[PDB]
């Protein structure tokens, strides 16, 4: 190892995607 | 030659050590400054222990007077676990909306796997004292000792804080109510149904004030799940040992619907199972036309790996809608909060002997 | 120390001296081809380089190697470990070299900013006396306990 490592009526539903 | 002193990445900031007072949190008429504390905690600021534990025991306080099953109107944004990702929360708070003009429902999972559960914990604690009857907040798996110790909450108080303010938290999480009847139409919970809970008063009936039992109606209402393959049955049973948590059960589509009848209840809106999306839909019942079961989940990348959107669900005008979000960029700790010295030193130990070893052959 | 060891330690020293000057130079070290890999050559040349010229004489080839005898005491090995990190032989382990050296060691596995947050909240965590920086005895507090000393022993 040459580097240190990090240990281990009815409701309409709607989508507003991710910005 | 690059200073010896100064900081090498000079646009990361250096946190503040200065811990905040209470006359720095508290206005003059008692009300959380969450402006303040909301900028404080995202520079990794941390507060005075008396000014924390007055937070979390006039939360508690909140708490304690509410019932084991809330009654929400709508509109109401209702949101997942957050599970101490303290910079996606913020995100979530842009995305559904300020709570100083939003209402918010909350199905539990603030601690652990995070490394920022005791600010979410000191935020929303904060937000429920300024807010008490339009912020709420259910009581998830994760808000108990059994979990906490296991996982890394109670390690990070021990950090940042005391055991003290850890303990402080555990008896403000008893408090914390079980489930939320939402505009008359939805359950809110965070696991899930219980085979011995067939009605609405069997919630109302329970002594929430405890760490939560090893089997039971509470235990069930924070660890249960839908079947794998819910809504596609062959098994007959409605409710099943849950083989994934090692307590609680499975519940089936039957089940749900069987439930959703009895009570004259629309859907159950629950959390606890990560979803690539933030969100699933489950198969609707025959009788309602509207999905049986929702889960929603608020912790997007979760555990920095999953890779998963967060969302949540704001109910409003008759319509249910999802906003899904990213996540955010966030401060870095190494693995179970150790410093670089315990990290680096056997590395240089094992380094230095090597190349000694070598130049002497 | 032992004679037998002063005599193996003054031809190994001649064999590293490739142009014969009676000095060590870092291009002399870095001839040994296991030296070429290990991220903290130059951070031991520098300790051993007690008079500053960047270069290692006899002097301190020596005294740097009795550091690592069986018979040295737990202090005489941490201390070791914490000039590694204290570039600039002040006796304090400071926010830029802390940085600096634990880059050294981890290259490409953590990124610029992800290294300076850790290397700020040990700073703030482990100073307890509010100069901003970690002497030998806030050190000590923080690793005394893993016994790497034990594995910081080379036979002559
Ligand atoms: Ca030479
Ligand atoms: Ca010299
Ligand atoms: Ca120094
Ligand atoms: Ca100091
Ligand atoms: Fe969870
Ligand atoms: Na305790
Ligand atoms: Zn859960």
């Amino acid at each position: 190892n040459n580097y240190l490592t990090v240990p281990a009526d009815l409701p309409v539903i709607t989508i507003d995607p991710a910005s | 030659k690059l200073s010896t002193t100064d900081r090498v990445v000079k646009a990361v900031p250096f946190p503040p050590s200065h811990r905040l007072t209470a006359k720095e949190v508290f206005d003059n008429d008692g009300k959380p400054r969450v402006d303040i504390l909301k900028a404080h905690l995202m520079k990794e600021g941390r507060l005075e222990e008396s000014v924390a534990l007055r937070i979390i025991t006039e939360g508690a306080s909140i708490l304690r007077q509410e019932k084991n099953l809330l009654d929400i109107d709508a509109p109401v944004t209702v949101c997942g676990d957050i599970h101490g990702q303290f910079f996606d929360l913020m995100k979530l708070f842009e995305v559904g909306g300020s709570p100083a003009n939003t209402r918010y429902l909350f199905l539990g999972d603030y601690v652990d796997r995070g490394y920022f559960s005791i600010e979410c914990v000191l935020y929303l604690w904060a937000l429920k004292i300024l807010y008490p009857k339009t912020l709420f907040l259910l009581r998830g798996n994760h808000e108990c000792r059994h979990l906490t110790e296991y996982f890394t909450f109670k390690q990070e108080c021990k950090i940042k804080y005391s055991e003290r303010v850890y303990d402080a938290c555990m008896d403000a999480f008893d408090c914390l109510p079980l489930a939320a009847l939402m505009n008359q139409q939805f359950l809110c919970v965070h696991g899930g149904l219980s085979p011995e809970i067939n009605t609405l008063d069997d919630i109302r009936k329970l002594d929430r004030f405890k760490e939560p039992p090893a089997y039971g109606p509470m235990c069930d209402i924070l660890w249960s799940d839908p079947l794998e393959d819910f809504g596609n049955e062959k098994t007959q049973e409605h409710f099943t040992h849950n083989t994934v948590r090692g307590c609680s059960y499975f519940y089936s589509y039957p089940a749900v619907c069987e439930f959703l009848q009895h009570n004259n209840l629309l859907s159950i809106l629950r959390a606890h199972e990560a979803q690539d999306a933030g969100y699933r839909m489950y198969r609707k019942s025959q009788t309602t036309g509207f999905p049986s079961l929702i889960t929603i989940f608020s912790a997007p990348n979760y555990l920095d790996v999953y890779n998963n959107k967060a969302a949540v669900l704001k109910y409003e005008n008759n319509v249910m809608n999802i906003r899904q979000f990213n996540c955010s960029p966030h401060p870095y700790w190494l693995p179970n909060f150790m410093d670089v010295f315990t990290w680096s030193l056997p590395f240089v130990g094992e380094k230095v002997t090597e190349m000694l070893v070598n130049v002497l052959n | 120390m032992d004679a037998d060891e002063i005599k193996r330690l003054g031809k190994r020293f001649k064999k590293l001296d490739l142009d014969n000057s009676g000095s060590l130079s870092v291009e002399e070290f870095m001839s040994l081809p296991e030296l070429q890999q290990n991220p903290l050559v130059q951070r031991v040349i520098d300790i051993f380089d007690t008079d500053g010229n960047g270069e290692v004489d006899f002097k301190e080839f020596i005294e740097g190697v009795s550091q690592f005898s069986v018979k040295g005491d737990k202090e005489q090995k941490l201390r070791f470990a914490f000039r590694i990190y204290d570039m600039d032989k002040d006796g304090y382990i400071s926010n830029g070299e802390l940085f600096q050296v634990l880059k050294m060691m981890v290259g490409n596995n953590l990124k610029d900013t992800q290294l300076q947050q850790i290397v700020d909240k040990t700073i703030i965590n482990a100073d307890k006396d509010g100069d901003g920086r970690i002497s030998f005895e806030e050190f000590c507090a923080v690793v005394g306990g893993l016994d790497i000393h034990k594995k910081m022993v080379v036979d002559v």
